[PDB]
């Protein structure tokens, strides 16, 4: 639990800290306080429905490339958490999550 | 669309049965599996039990592999027998959705592709407490 | 000046060798195996095991 992130509305692009291997299959997430969330990207390429064309995701082609997600323009929601909920072939199962990627600002 | 609906009792006496229940409306058979999760004491997020479309069993070791949860599909419900309860997981359920995505980079006759999921739709949740 | 070589741990995704055979060339090329060595054989019935 390590306090993390960006403030303040000057934007930037975070990657969480597993390292790439075998084969990643990342599902970015927009946390939501008190409701339900919404997952960004799945399969790391297809977009869900609706979403705007910012939120990319790295391709998984010449295997030894890091995980990365680019933002901009932020709502409350890109003011919370963002998850890192990778599945690798050698790990098996990936029970944990990932980091989680608390924004803290103070004007 | 899909509707969510938390129904829980809230109060409930410890080492008793307890009964959890949500609602999906408009919705097809074996389209999509289901699952829950827990945000509560305020952490990251935690998983529990996913039961298939066939009322089978492969849940979170993380937890004791203690809770029996819904298959039911009566009407519209997914009832969640807790057994022996104790404080350390009392928690808010959210009824999620949950989906199986197949990833291949080699031969498939080989027996070499694994089984990620997704979660598109979550519930809001009910507070449950143990007294 | 005695350098062992040795099989460290396989980075990236795990992988089985295999090798790859034209499935329609393969079998024309053995029929045609069998039906000449039928000759040779009394126009018997060849099987491979
Ligand atoms: C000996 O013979 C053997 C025969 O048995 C032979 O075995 C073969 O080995 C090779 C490797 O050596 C294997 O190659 C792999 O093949 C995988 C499967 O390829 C197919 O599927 C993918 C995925 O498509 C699904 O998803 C898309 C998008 O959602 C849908 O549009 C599709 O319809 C499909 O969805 C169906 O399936 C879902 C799951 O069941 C269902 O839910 C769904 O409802 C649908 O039914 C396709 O993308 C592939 O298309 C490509 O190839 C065709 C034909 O050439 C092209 O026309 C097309 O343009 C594409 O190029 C294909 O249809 C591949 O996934 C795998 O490649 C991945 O990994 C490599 C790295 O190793 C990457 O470079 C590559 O880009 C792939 O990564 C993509 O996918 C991952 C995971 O999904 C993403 O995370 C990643 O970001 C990336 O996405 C990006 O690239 C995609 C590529 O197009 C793109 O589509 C995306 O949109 C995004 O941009 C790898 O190549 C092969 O499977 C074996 N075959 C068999 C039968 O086993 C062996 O090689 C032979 N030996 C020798 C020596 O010759
Ligand atoms: C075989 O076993 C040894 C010991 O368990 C492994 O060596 C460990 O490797 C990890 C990272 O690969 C290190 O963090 C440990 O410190 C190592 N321990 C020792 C005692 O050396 C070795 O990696 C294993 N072989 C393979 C191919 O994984
Ligand atoms: C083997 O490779 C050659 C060229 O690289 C290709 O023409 C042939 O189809 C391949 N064999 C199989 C069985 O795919
Ligand atoms: C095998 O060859 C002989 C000589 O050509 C022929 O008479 C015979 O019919 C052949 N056998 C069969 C089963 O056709």
């Amino acid at each position: 639990v390590r306090p993390l992130s960006v403030a303040l509305g000057e934007t930037a692009r975070i990657s969480c800290g597993r390292q790439a291997l075998g084969s990643r299959a990342v599902q970015w997430y927009q946390h939501r306080p008190g409701q339900a969330p919404i997952l960004l990207i799945y399969n790391n390429q297809d977009r869900p429905s609706g979403i705007p064309e910012r939120f990319s995701g790295t391709p998984d082609i010449n295997f030894g490339t890091r995980a990365t997600l680019t933002i901009s323009g932020v709502e409350a929601g890109d003011e919370a958490d963002y998850y890192c909920h990778m599945w690798d072939s050698r790990s098996g199962f990936s029970w944990s999550f990932g980091g989680a990627t608390r924004l803290t600002v103070l004007g | 669309q899909v509707q969510l609906q938390e129904s829980g009792p809230g109060l409930v006496k410890p080492s008793e049965t307890l009964s959890v229940t949500c609602s999906v409306s408009g919705d097809s058979m074996n389209n999509y599996y289901w699952t829950w999760i827990r945000q509560s004491p305020g952490k990251g997020l935690e998983w529990i039990g996913y039961i298939s479309d066939r009322e089978s069993a492969t849940y979170n070791p993380s937890l004791n592999s203690r809770v029996v949860i819904s298959r039911d599909t009566s009407k519209n419900q997914l009832s969640l027998k807790l057994n022996s309860v104790t404080p350390a997981d009392t928690a808010v359920y959210y009824c999620a959705t949950a989906r199986r995505g197949q990833r291949i980079y080699g031969v498939v006759s080989f027996g070499e592709f694994f089984y990620y999921y997704s979660m598109d739709v979550w519930g809001k949740g009910t507070t449950v407490t143990v007294s | 000046g005695q350098v062992f070589y040795k099989t460290g741990d396989i980075i990236g995704d795990i992988r089985k060798a295999y090798c790859n055979i034209s499935g329609a060339q393969w079998h024309k090329v053995l029929g045609r195996v069998a039906n000449k060595l039928k000759e040779h054989f009394n126009n018997k019935t060849i099987v491979f095991k």
